[PDB]
């Protein structure tokens, strides 16, 4: 009844009690139930897509409705690699030249000959 | 014993004999198990030069590091069907 | 001498059945019989050859019954190569573990479904050996029939329509491959699995031709269009049913599709490997998807055995040797494995309960661990977790497919992940928990199961730790079937 | 906590709180077989060892490199680097 | 090679006449009448029968003796299930375990020793064994070399040459 | 007597035979033995490099063919390169003294022949996976390490988060051995090997596209297991697990492989700068999420879970330095720190009665603790790199190696790593606050039963507090020196930027971080106790905010609605619309009824008329008609005639 795909299957149930879907985990766990590990009575009726709303389902929080979330986490994301990015334009540049090579930039030690010393190359 | 079994091509047998036929498909088979070898032989050198090597295993196999990477693509198992089934030069 | 020996059997038999009421000592002793005379013939076997080797003709003209010398050569002719032997252990060692799986549950007419269960065990010993099409095609329907009467007597409440599935499917598959097989007769006016390689059919013939056998191996191996039959047809077999079924017949149409297909129609297959690519990536990712939401505890292990079904064709279709070992490596060790974890749900779990739903099991350690030790292993083993021979087959099998294609390499290596979701989510489930209020605490497991299970798990492990064991057999037929001009 | 336990049931890693009496005893025939089966794995596996530099001679890999130059001359194969 | 005796089997039939059926013959939840049974569970354990007279007999034998060990063996696992009956220990065979151990499990290894030494034999060491072969072959100087420096020397002479002849096998080709 | 194969072999004899003789041996045997071998698996694996300091020269040893196929061979084979050394005697000494903890830690637990035994299948898995030298040994021991980690996280089958944690914890790991399976198909692929010789032997030659996709794929397997900010989620669901098994798998094991994968493929990985770029950033990312999530969490496990998964963003980023020395000397000493870390928690929450993990209900304990106080606080006072310890030569000159780098953008992650250095303080001291110098919180009785645990709790800590002030000093002349050969790892000669890293620092830019981290340490612990209303404030945009940062910067909701239950949507929409619902349409359910109203129409074709004969007889008249006509039409045209076929058959059929 109550989520988008539990609407999606009512016409296809007849003979079945159409059940209001409710998380196994968001009820009580103080009453006692038959089973206290599923919080389940013994002979209650079960929705279809149970497995949705079972205790072995997702965890299915609580605290921030999930379009909210998106928003937050999306929200850290951009503000992170937005900071990042920013931050790259604002750089101090380097107090050495980047040091360089003998026997011209060793190249016939990293493999190389002399038609491929651009291939394999330093800074000589 | 380490019996050596004739060489038979495709091409001089007729293929409504069956000893001929079956004799040029193995040893087209075996002859690309022997190329295959070569290869692992040259795999082997190769390691142990790096082995050998440590630092300057650049410039010492250079040649054995290109002869192992150049022979790769073409040193592997084919299968006899797509040589027997089609001629080239008609 | 040979008709002496038999009427001698035969009285044996009758003089056994008279004082015993039971078949099942004599069936087990004609399975390890087959046992030991197959490996006395791998002890003959020659693997420098390519040939093969133990050839024998059948219903000849100048001899219809019995052996054939012959200059003319009209009946049905048998024997192997390396190919064929491997699906041939497989097999022997498959027919007394499943006899010995229904020792004590069958209990109204026994001796009718030993019978059964032997005489589908020795026509699919007889599949691999036969070399026409026809005499291929002859014994690859013989089962259908004896499948019919065996899941339609004994099995739960739905065993009607899934006795008409497993008729349905089959023969609706097996009739488009019968087309195929008239016309490659009329063509060649030869059906033979010795010379077929020489002939060469035209380019559009070829593609007519193939499309008959392909759709009857869609329907056995089965991928996605027709996968359907599988899951009721295990969910409601008995239990040798069960395991002969996905233990032998999806492997013999993996062993069909290299016999029958790539020899005779290779420029056909080189232009139609991207459908098979499509139907084979296609099959693993929405069938290990499906498996998620499931009720029942055999279908799971079907539909398991679909996605690795569909992980072993697009190795036998890569054209790759790499490909070809590696999906004759994920057959074998699939026949092993599975047939445990149905072992698992249909012996150990519902004769002791007699349901099937996943909801009433949870928390199966504190009553029974070392249960729950062998539905952890077995869970691991399925999934391709290695030294276990599926890793070796999903391994190689996906390498090839990478050289094939890389793009549906690259998303068929997540059947890896796939796979593992719905083992592991229902391996949890039964092992973890308090134990459940509905089930009543019974036995732990027997001796028997025990046994068949620990013979189940050595076989994936020898062959996890060491594929080489059988490279003897396939060297030859890991180079026969490529076409690499 | 030292909570009733079922003694019906066998596993082989030992069941709830598994101490047999005569552990001391059996403890002696563990000790035997770990330290004959870690000796025997040991001096089994000495031949197989080898260590990774001095295992060929130089001479080895500069005429492998020189017929390496061989195979790659009678080819006519290129660098990496000229194209 | 061993014989039974058949008033032994019919007194045994008439013995089991009088006798309750087994659906009730231990649902008593004693040894006035269940003292009698744990007799016939031990005459269901011997074996009455042996093979030379399995062969060499008429057939209403072997019925009387059928319906017998039918009965017998009921009377035995009903017995086993509710309550010889009154012992307890763990020696024991069950039907299957004769030639399953003793068959199936040495014909299993027999099969795993036949597929190790017969993995010796493939086309790996045969080939590599033929490819030095051929460069001895060729080049037969290798042969008055000592001993691991032949070895060395083959390498180079496999890196120098192809010492295939798969060119040689496509003559059409070229 | 052979180094090479007992450090294979007696943790094999360690697993196999607790198990097999579990209920024969018992606990107090199993344990004792147990514990004993690995003890002398690590006195073996500490004397073979002390050998190994001697020459450079190596040991593997050769098994039996894994396969032999055309063009590729996979061998058992074995090494104990340099790298192999330095994290296999920290595997050994955080496996040893965590076995020698749990003697004492599950003393009136049950199940204690289980645990130790998958403790010691935990140890040689991961033996095999550093010791292997292919490939495909690394896989193995990379999938089996996960298996355990199932075995070990639902270690309490009974409770439920337990079995739903190790759930998780495989899924994400899974996740990454199916992107390790396709680098692992790609490396076969183009090498046509797995060997380690073999393959970097020939990387340099190899194309850039190739290799970015195969080390793109092999750190996206590195990324699940090493827990970056994709994929952290079961670090922190790893704690339903007791704690010698989360000091095991989060302070050295399971983490490490991660790391090892990228140390292993350094020597391929240099010839890329595209999958390094990306590496750093991950890594940047993963400091600055998990300090800011540990800052604001509440769980003492928890903090120091997260509190490694800042430290492996630090190593992730000296990997995307290209200074693979940093992160395996910062891998080293970070071992021996969150083992003595997650044992001195362990220790408090085994001295309270109440065994409670929010350190809201800790309160004072300094008067009633002083060894687990002055363990902890060695332990926190290295992990924040404060100088002397271990922590500061670990974790400083990667923050320098930010900064000395020969690209500009760098310095970005300069400030970045030195943010998270800043906060790796500040949940710190959190964490020695409210457990040791706070009013107390917890009602009085757990202060009357407050004592100190067993001498096989102790001893361990105060091997690892040794540890973790020693090892530093020791071994940085192996792992920093300014000229070293001790690991074989080929810097490319232009990615190597150690000598300018360490001499163009800034006075200031080297002086920050050291006082920094000292200044902010005191700060937050005098502002804690003097004030404690900064902290206690009740805005309710810093509630919300607070409650972001707290709840793991939303992540686990946004990997649980959007990709867990959205799949799970998706699958049961396929197991029933699709498989269940339109190819049963056009199978045996949609045929059945169509072949229902065939039959009935052809059934009712002749039921109209109460005679036979003049039904039958103007049936014969109605077809040699009708045929007639239609051969009339059909040498006319015969496509004028298909739909006419088509009609007789739709109202003879329907
Ligand atoms: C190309 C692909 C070929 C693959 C096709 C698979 C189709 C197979 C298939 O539907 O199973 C069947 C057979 O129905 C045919 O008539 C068998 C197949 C009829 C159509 C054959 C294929 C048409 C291809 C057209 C070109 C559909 O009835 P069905 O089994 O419920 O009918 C059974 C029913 O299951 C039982 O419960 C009843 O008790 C029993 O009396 C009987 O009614
Ligand atoms: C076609 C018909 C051919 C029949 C061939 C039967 C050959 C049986 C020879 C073995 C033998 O000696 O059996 C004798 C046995 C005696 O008959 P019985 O009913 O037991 O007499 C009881 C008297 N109180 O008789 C029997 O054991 C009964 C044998 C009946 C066979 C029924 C087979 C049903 C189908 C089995 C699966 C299909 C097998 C074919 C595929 C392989
Ligand atoms: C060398 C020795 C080889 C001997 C092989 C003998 C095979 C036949 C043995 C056999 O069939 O016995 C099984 C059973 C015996 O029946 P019974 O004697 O009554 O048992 C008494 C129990 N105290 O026999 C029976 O019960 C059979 C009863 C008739 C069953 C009819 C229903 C099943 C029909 C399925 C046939 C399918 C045929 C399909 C067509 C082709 C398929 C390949
Ligand atoms: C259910 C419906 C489906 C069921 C279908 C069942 C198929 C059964 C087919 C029977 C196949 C018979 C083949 C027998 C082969 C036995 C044999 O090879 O040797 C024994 C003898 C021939 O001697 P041989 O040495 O082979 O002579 C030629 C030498 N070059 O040959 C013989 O004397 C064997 C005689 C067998 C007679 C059986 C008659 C039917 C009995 C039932
Ligand atoms: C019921 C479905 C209907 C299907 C109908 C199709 C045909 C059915 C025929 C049923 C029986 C088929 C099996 C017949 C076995 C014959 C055995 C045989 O042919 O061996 C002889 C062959 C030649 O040997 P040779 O050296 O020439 O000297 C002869 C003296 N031994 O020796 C050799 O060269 C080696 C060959 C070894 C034989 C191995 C055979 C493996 C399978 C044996 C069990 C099969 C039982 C099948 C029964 C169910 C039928 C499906
Ligand atoms: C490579 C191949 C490796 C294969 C090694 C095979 C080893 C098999 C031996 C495991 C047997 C241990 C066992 O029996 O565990 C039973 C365990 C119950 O634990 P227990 O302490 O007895 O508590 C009793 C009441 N709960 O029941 C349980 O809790 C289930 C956990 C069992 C742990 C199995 C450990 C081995 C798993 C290896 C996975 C290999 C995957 C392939
Ligand atoms: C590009 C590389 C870089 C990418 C970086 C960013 C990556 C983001 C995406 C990450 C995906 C990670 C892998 C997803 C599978 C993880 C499965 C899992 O973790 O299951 C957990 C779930 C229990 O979780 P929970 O209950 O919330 O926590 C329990 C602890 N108390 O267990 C269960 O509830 C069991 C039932 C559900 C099991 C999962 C079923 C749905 C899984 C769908 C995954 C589909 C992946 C393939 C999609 C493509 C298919 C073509
Ligand atoms: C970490 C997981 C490993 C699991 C180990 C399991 C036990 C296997 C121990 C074999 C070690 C060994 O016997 O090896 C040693 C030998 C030799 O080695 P070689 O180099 O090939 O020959 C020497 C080459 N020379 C001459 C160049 C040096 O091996 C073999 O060739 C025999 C292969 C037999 C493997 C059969 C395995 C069957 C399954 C057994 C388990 C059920």
């Amino acid at each position: 009844i109550r989520a988008s795909f539990d609407k999606a299957e009512e016409p296809m149930l007849g003979d079945y009690p159409d059940i209001d879907p409710f998380p196994a985990q968001l009820k009580n766990p103080y009453k006692k139930y038959d089973d206290q590990q599923d919080r389940r009575n013994l002979e209650e009726p079960l929705s279809v897509n149970d497995d949705l709303y079972d205790m072995w389902s997702p965890d299915r929080f609580t605290h921030f409705k999930n379009q909210d979330a998106l928003k937050y986490f999306i929200g850290f994301l951009t503000i992170f690699f937005g900071a990042s990015y920013v931050a790259t334009y604002f750089v101090p540049e380097k107090a050495a030249i980047p040091r360089e090579f003998p026997y011209e930039g060793l190249w016939k030690e990293s493999g190389g000959t002399e038609k491929s010393k651009a291939f394999f190359g330093q800074r000589s | 014993e380490h019996q050596r079994p004739e060489l038979v091509s495709f091409d001089d047998i007729n293929y409504n004999d069956h000893k001929k036929v079956r004799e040029a498909q193995e040893s087209y088979t075996r002859e690309q198990f022997i190329r295959l070898e070569a290869l692992k032989t040259v795999r082997k050198a190769l390691e142990k030069c790096y082995e050998e090597s440590g630092p300057n295993h650049f410039e010492d196999c250079k040649n054995l590091a290109e002869q192992y990477l150049d022979m790769l693509p073409t040193h592997r198992l084919q299968g006899y069907l797509g040589y027997q089934r089609n001629d080239p030069s008609k | 001498f040979l008709t002496s020996i038999l009427l001698s059997s035969l009285y044996l038999f009758n003089r056994i059945l008279a004082w015993q009421g039971n078949v099942k000592h004599f069936y087990l002793f004609a399975s390890n019989l087959l046992l030991l005379f197959i490996v006395v013939l791998y002890i003959n076997f020659n693997t420098f050859s390519n040939s093969f080797q133990f050839n024998f003709e059948l219903f000849n003209s100048l001899n219809p019954f019995g052996l054939s010398n012959s200059d003319i050569s009209n009946g049905l002719l048998f024997g192997i190569d390396g190919l064929s032997l491997t699906f041939i252990l497989l097999t022997v060692l498959l027919i007394p573990l499943t006899l010995l799986g229904n020792w004590y549950n069958i209990n109204f007419n026994s001796n009718l479904y030993y019978t059964l269960v032997l005489a589908i065990g020795l026509v699919i010993l007889l599949n691999f050996w036969a070399l026409d099409y026809i005499s291929f095609y002859i014994l690859f329907e013989a089962t259908l029939p004896l499948l019919f009467i065996l899941i339609h007597i004994y099995g739960s409440s739905d065993s009607e329509r899934a006795s008409f599935y497993v008729l349905m499917f089959t023969l609706s598959g097996s009739l488009f491959m019968l087309l195929s097989i008239v016309v490659i007769s009329i063509v060649l006016n030869t059906t033979n699995f010795i010379n077929h390689n020489l002939f060469v059919l035209s380019l559009d013939l070829q593609t007519i031709i193939w499309l008959g056998l392909f759709i009857a191996i869609m329907v056995k191996t089965p991928l996605f269009p027709i996968h359907v039959w599988l899951p009721v047809v295990h969910s409601e077999s008995p239990l040798a049913g069960s395991m002969i079924l996905a233990g032998l017949i999806l492997k013999l149409a993996l062993y069909a599709i290299l016999r029958l297909l790539l020899p005779l129609l290779c420029e056909a297959q080189i232009l139609y490997t991207p459908m098979i690519y499509i139907i084979s990536l296609l099959t693993i990712i929405l069938t290990s998807l499906a498996t998620l939401r499931q009720i029942d505890l055999k279908v799971i292990i079907a539909y398991s055995s679909i996605s690795h079904m569909g992980i072993a064709i697009l190795g036998v279709c890569s054209n790759t040797s790499l490909g070809i070992y590696g999906s004759i490596v994920l057959g074998v060790a699939h026949g092993f494995v599975s047939p445990a974890l149905f072992l698992i749900v249909g012996g150990i779990l519902y004769d002791r309960y007699h349901i099937r739903i996943v909801n009433y099991y949870k928390g199966l350690t504190t009553y029974m661990p070392q249960l729950a030790t062998y539905i952890i292993i077995l869970s691991f083993a399925n999934i391709g977790t290695p030294l276990t021979g599926n890793f070796t087959g999903e391994f190689l099998s996906l390498q090839g497919g990478f050289i094939r294609n890389p793009i549906i390499g690259g998303i068929s290596c997540i059947s890896v992940l796939l796979a593992a979701i719905y083992q592991l989510k229902l391996t949890n489930k039964l092992t973890g928990g308090i134990s459940s209020i509905y089930m009543h605490r019974t036995n732990d497991v027997t001796i028997r199961e025990k046994f068949i299970m620990n013979i189940l798990i050595i076989s994936t492990l020898i062959i996890g730790i060491c594929p080489q064991i059988m490279y003897n057999l396939l060297y030859w037929t890991v180079n026969n079937y490529i076409y690499i001009i | 906590g030292r909570y009733p336990f079922p003694k019906d049931v066998i596993s082989m890693t030992g069941g709830w709180w598994a101490n047999p009496s005569n552990w001391k005893l059996n403890g002696l025939f563990a000790t035997g077989i770990a330290v004959g089966l870690a000796l025997w794995v040991s001096t089994a596996t000495l031949p197989y060892t080898r260590r990774r530099e001095g295992i060929t001679s130089e001479s080895d890999i500069s005429k492998w490199n020189a017929a390496a130059g061989v195979w790659r001359e009678r080819h006519g194969k290129i660098s990496t680097g000229e194209a | 090679l061993r014989a039974y005796n058949e008033e032994k089997e019919l007194a045994l039939k008439q013995r089991l006449s009088q006798l309750p059926p087994p659906g009730k013959a231990f649902v008593t939840a004693k040894e006035a009448e269940l003292a009698e049974l744990a007799e016939i569970a031990a005459l269901y354990k011997t074996d009455r029968v042996g093979i030379l007279d399995i062969l060499l007999l008429g057939n209403k034998h072997a019925r009387l003796y059928r319906d017998n060990t039918a009965l017998l063996k009921d009377y035995y696992y009903n017995g086993r299930r509710i309550l010889w009956e009154i012992k307890r220990e763990g020696a024991e065979k069950e039907d299957w375990v004769n030639q399953m151990y003793f068959l199936y499990a040495p014909s299993l290894i027999l099969l795993l020793i036949v597929m190790v030494y017969k993995s010796r034999e493939d086309i790996t060491f045969w080939a590599k064994k033929e490819l030095d072969q051929r460069v001895l072959d060729k080049h037969p100087e290798i042969n008055d070399a000592p001993e691991n420096e032949r070895d060395a020397l083959i390498v180079e002479r496999i890196i120098a040459g192809d010492y295939d002849k798969l060119a040689s096998l496509q003559k059409k080709a070229t | 007597y052979n180094a090479i194969s007992l450090i294979i072999i007696l943790p094999c004899i360690s697993w196999l035979f607790p198990l097999f003789f579990g209920r024969q041996l018992g606990y107090v045997f199993v344990t004792r033995m147990t514990s004993t071998l690995i003890i002398i698996t690590t006195l073996i694996t500490y004397y073979y490099f002390y050998q190994l300091l001697g020459n450079n020269n190596p040991i593997n040893l050769e098994l039996f063919n894994y396969l032999n196929i055309d063009y590729l061979d996979i061998n058992y084979n074995f090494e104990i390169d340099a790298l192999t050394i330095t994290m296999l005697l920290a595997i050994t000494t955080i496996s040893s003294m965590v076995h020698i903890y749990s003697i004492g830690y599950m003393e009136t637990d049950p199940h204690q022949v289980r645990f130790f035994s998958l403790l010691s299948m935990f140890t040689f898995w991961m033996i095999i996976l550093v010791t292997g030298s292919n490939y495909f040994v690394l896989f193995v021991g990379w999938e089996f390490i996960g298996v355990t980690s199932y075995l070990l996280i639902s270690f309490w089958v009974t409770r439920l988060q337990a079995m739903k944690s190790a759930l998780s914890a495989v899924l994400m790991n899974r996740f990454g051995d199916a992107f390790f399976v396709l680098g692992l198909c790609v490396i076969a692929y183009v090498f046509g090997t797995l060997n380690y010789s073999t393959i970097f032997a020939t990387a340099y030659l190899i194309n850039t596209d190739l290799l970015v996709l195969i080390m793109l794929a092999l750190f996206i397997a590195a990324m699940a297991k090493s827990a970056q900010f994709g994929l952290h989620n079961w670090l922190t669901l790893a704690m339903e697990g007791p704690t010698p098994v989360s000091s095991l798998l989060h302070a050295a094991t399971l983490v490490t492989a991660g790391i090892y994968l990228l140390l292993r493929s350094a020597n391929i990985l240099e010839y890329t700068p595209t999958v390094l770029f990306i590496i750093l950033w991950i890594g940047a990312l993963t400091t600055l999420s998990a300090g800011l999530i540990a800052i604001c969490s509440n769980d003492l496990k928890r903090i120091i879970a997260l509190s490694t998964m800042s430290q492996l963003g630090m190593m992730t980023i000296a990997i995307g330095l290209s200074a693979y020395n940093l992160a395996l000397f910062h891998l080293l000493g970070h071992a021996f720190f969150k083992a003595l870390l997650f044992m001195s928690a362990g220790s408090i929450i085994h001295s309270i009665l109440n065994e409670s993990q929010d350190i809201r209900t800790y309160g004072g304990l300094l008067s009633y603790l002083p060894y687990t106080y002055i363990c902890i606080t060695i332990a926190s006072l290295s992990l924040m790199a404060m100088p002397g310890l271990t922590g500061y030569y670990t974790k400083d000159i990667i923050i320098e190696s930010t900064y000395g780098s020969y690209s500009i953008s760098n310095y970005v992650v300069y400030w970045i790593a030195y943010l998270s250095a800043v906060l790796t303080c500040v949940y710190s001291m959190k964490i020695l606050y409210l457990t040791f110098y706070s009013n107390p919180n917890n009602n009085t009785i757990t202060y009357y039963n407050a004592h100190e645990s067993n001498i096989y709790i102790t001893l361990p800590m105060f091997i690892l507090a040794i540890f973790a002030m020693f090892a530093g000093w020791i071994l940085k002349d192996i792992y920093l020196g300014v000229g070293t050969d001790f690991v074989g790892t080929h810097i490319l000669p232009n990615n190597f930027s150690y000598f300018d890293t360490e001499f163009s620092i800034t006075q200031f830019y080297k002086l920050l971080p050291l006082i920094s981290a000292i200044l902010v340490s005191i700060l937050i612990v005098v502002l804690n106790e003097f004030f404690a209303i900064v902290f206690n404030l009740n805005n309710k945009y810093i509630n919300t905010v607070y409650s972001i940062f707290n709840q793991k910067l939303v992540s686990d909701q946004i990997l649980n609605h959007f990709i867990i239950f959205k799949g799970l949507v998706t699958s049961g929409n396929i197991a029933h619309h699709v498989d269940k619902g339109s190819l049963y349409r056009l199978g045996p359910v949609g045929i059945n009824r169509l072949l229902n109203k065939a039959s009935y129409n052809v059934i009712n074709l002749s039921s109209n008329t109460r005679s036979s004969l003049s039904m039958n007889s103007m049936l014969i008249l109605i077809t040699i008609v009708s045929l007639l006509l239609l051969v009339l039409v059909m040498n006319v045209n015969f496509i004028i005639v298909i739909p006419v076929l088509i009609s007789i058959l739709y109202i003879l059929f329907s």
